[PDB]
RNA sequence: GGGUGACGGGGAAUCAGGGUUCGAUUCCGGAGAGGGAGCCUGAGAAACGGCUACCACAUCCAAGGAAGGCAGCAGGCGCGCAAAUUACCCACUCCCGACCCGGGGAGGUAGUGACGAAAAAUAACAAUACAGGACUCUUUCGAGGCCCUGUAAUUGGAAUGAGUCCACUUUAAAUCCUUUAACGAGGAUCCAUUGGAGGGCAAGUCUGGUGCCAGCAGCCGCGGUAAUUCCAGCUCCAAUAGCGU
């Protein structure tokens, strides 16, 4: 069983210490590893430039093309395959335009039917894509 | 380095299980019986009750004839009687924990308007209060949630400098007096 | 006629050469008396002119038939033009100030730092 | 494989409709009044196997 | 020995009891003035709104020479997901000086400000037409009304702040509130919003369109021509000056 006694503190606290690494969420957050693998260098969003509209194909039980945007991030030069959500919104996006890109809601782990798209587009040229979908603001010219 | 405070808190705590059904039912019923503008205004009362409940609990953990207990518990009971919630004779601390929401909502200017006749419905009462028509003691307590001290109950009435209280009439009747004078007459 | 007044927390500050107190002002249904009307009302009450009286800091209350502020009375003006803020005097025109505008004096003095001796140049400057 | 053509097919070809008009709706306390009134006094009827605040036969 | 998305602390967020995470950041202590080093004066510095070198940047030169350091306050550029006006004043709070008098971007005041926090409007009352149900009455139908609730007619005047605005107050000089006259409400107006409405999870097996498409969906899933899940319209649900990610 457990170490239990009274001048143990060290053994107790050190054993916990060694084990905490076997936790998955903790090793993520303490080995730098994942902050290195983050395109969003430990960031909530990332501005990046669009360099090709790429149709992603959904995972089997659903059949559908998912119309993503290949973004090169600005802070890195780390490329991305972000999602353009909502219907016909890919059309608002036109190549080389300065999207803001956020996470897809799972703080890593790709979501949905899509394979590997970790990110969604938020703002195309400083505008916000909700406003364009709704019809509120417009892409300038 | 400046003057300034930076000392502020929140006055309410949101519920965890956000769609419980039974909770939503009870809160809305509270809103109906006492014409509250918003769910959270209920949750502000609940929270001021809860603080009291924590404070009471904490005192019951102290051994009796522990100075800290005696003084602080008495002050809490004194504070609670002052507002019209506990009765003298009932003052001894265990009775705090058997004390509910409705007791604390019952002592608002909005109630103690509508309670003291004066209004004509609780929503009317709340409108009155806002519209500077009702004065506590000698000030025009604009604010509904003004907890009315038991001490300060019998000094609730209409505001002197107002249509209802016995002053200059409002701008609607002034207009309708001008219309009857110049236009019609 | 119908204002009223009271005199709270009265005190005889011998060694600032003054009486100083907290003015109370009841005045229901009128729009916070100007301080000139308080002075003349205090003058006839304390029987010692307006010219040595200085009053300020008047805050009305809610509802609006009670203001309250601070007032003091000097022995003579000769005393009041000595033991008083300069602003409070020219509040009723008796110790007015220059119109140099701070920024201009500092700019002027940063030139001058540039030059030695020459009283005429240091007089000129800007 | 698969194109990027159709994109806004359905957002495009829906039958367009007006957003109607009705009224200036009660907001704030008034709203809360209204809803408390229409669950706790007006109806309160004899039951017939449960209710439905947006039912439609 | 190595690392730190490490200045120490007071403290902050959660929290039953234990805990976990945070702490650049108004108090206290440290360290630094691009980088390193050396020093002069001085009670006190290894000073940077002091010098002397070097390195890195960079500015006039009549090309011999000469000058420079915002991690003060404003502001600019850049970086970036990420952050305010080259405003006014020494009146308060304190400091410095030979000084009761001078100086202080310390500090105070305004401006920007949905960082966040406290209060708190967007309607209230009446009779009507009615639409209902505890009472009294009536076999039921119907009626008497202390009780009442919905929808209308805005039917009815009464009440009011948003706002516009003389004036006072405020104040260093202003504003802002506060005080206050004069104007100021029929909603077609002074229009509430964000997100939902298969389950988890509060709320339509409604109508139209699309037909594994386009799209939704944190998860389970929905979509291949009666889609409760998509795009719409209706109604409804939640919170509400807030609510999404
Ligand atoms: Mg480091
Ligand atoms: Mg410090
Ligand atoms: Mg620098
Ligand atoms: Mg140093
Ligand atoms: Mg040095
Ligand atoms: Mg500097
Ligand atoms: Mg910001
Ligand atoms: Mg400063
Ligand atoms: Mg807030
Ligand atoms: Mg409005
Ligand atoms: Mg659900």
């Amino acid at each position: 069983g457990k170490c239990r006694g009274l001048r143990t503190a060290r053994k107790l606290r050190s054993h916990r210490r060694d084990q905490k690494w076997h936790d998955k969420q903790y090793k993520k957050a303490h080995l730098g590893t994942a902050l290195k693998a983050n395109p969003f260098g430990g960031a909530s969003h990332a501005k990046g430039i669009v360099l090709e509209k790429v149709g992603v194909e959904a995972k089997q039980p659903n059949s559908a093309i998912r119309k993503c945007v290949r973004v090169q991030l600005i802070k890195n030069g780390k490329k991305i395959t972000a999602f353009v959500p909502n219907d016909g919104c890919l059309n608002f996006i036109e190549e080389n335009d300065e999207v803001l890109v956020a996470g897809f809601g799972r703080k890593g782990h790709a979501v949905g039917d899509i394979p590997g798209v970790r990110f969604k587009v938020v703002k195309v040229a400083n505008v916000s894509l909700l406003a364009l979908y709704k019809g509120k603001k417009e892409r300038p010219r | 380095p400046v003057a300034r405070s930076w000392v502020c808190r929140k006055t309410y705590v949101t519920p965890r299980r956000p769609f419980e059904k039974s909770r939503l039912d009870q809160e809305l019923k509270l809103i109906g019986e006492y014409g509250l503008r918003n769910k959270r205004e209920v949750w502000r009362v609940k929270f001021t009750l809860a603080k009291i409940r924590k404070a009471a609990r904490e005192l019951l953990t102290l051994d009796e004839k522990d100075p800290r207990r005696l003084f602080e518990g008495n002050a809490l009971l004194r504070r609670l009687v002052r507002i019209g919630v506990l009765d003298e004779g009932k003052m001894k601390l265990d009775y705090i924990l058997g004390l509910k929401i409705e007791d604390f909502l019952e002592r608002r200017l909005q109630t103690q308007v509508f309670k003291l006749g004066l209004a004509k419905s609780i929503h009317h009462a709340r409108v009155l209060i806002r519209q500077r028509h009702i004065r506590v003691r000698k000030q025009v307590v604009n604010i509904p949630s003004f907890i009315v001290r038991l001490d300060s109950q019998k000094h609730i009435d209409f505001s002197l400098r107002s249509p209802y209280g016995g002053g200059r009439p409002g701008r609607v009747k002034r207009k309708n007096a001008k219309k009857g004078q110049g236009g019609a007459g | 006629d119908t204002v009223t007044i009271r005199t709270r927390k009265f005190m005889t500050n011998r060694l600032l050469q003054r009486k100083q107190m907290v003015i109370d002002v009841l005045h229901p249904g009128k729009a916070t008396v100007p301080k000139t009307e308080i002075r003349e009302k205090l003058a006839k009450m304390y029987k010692t002119t307006p010219d040595v009286i200085f009053v300020f800091g008047f805050r009305t209350h809610f509802g609006g038939g009670k203001t309250t502020g601070f007032g003091m009375i000097y022995d003579s003006l000769d005393y009041a033009k000595k033991n008083e803020p300069k602003h409070r005097l020219a509040r009723h025109g008796l110790y007015e100030k220059k119109k140099t505008s701070r920024k201009q004096r500092k700019e002027r003095k940063n030139r001058m730092k540039k030059v030695r001796g020459t009283a005429k140049a240091n007089v000129g400057a800007g | 494989h698969g194109s990027l053509a159709r994109v806004g097919k359905v957002r495009g070809q829906t039958l367009k409709v007006a957003k109607q008009e009705k009224k200036k709706k009660r907001t704030g306390r008034a709203k809360r009044r209204m809803q408390y009134n229409r669950r706790f006094v007006n109806v309160v009827p004899t039951f017939g196997k449960k209710k439905g605040p947006n039912a439609n036969s």
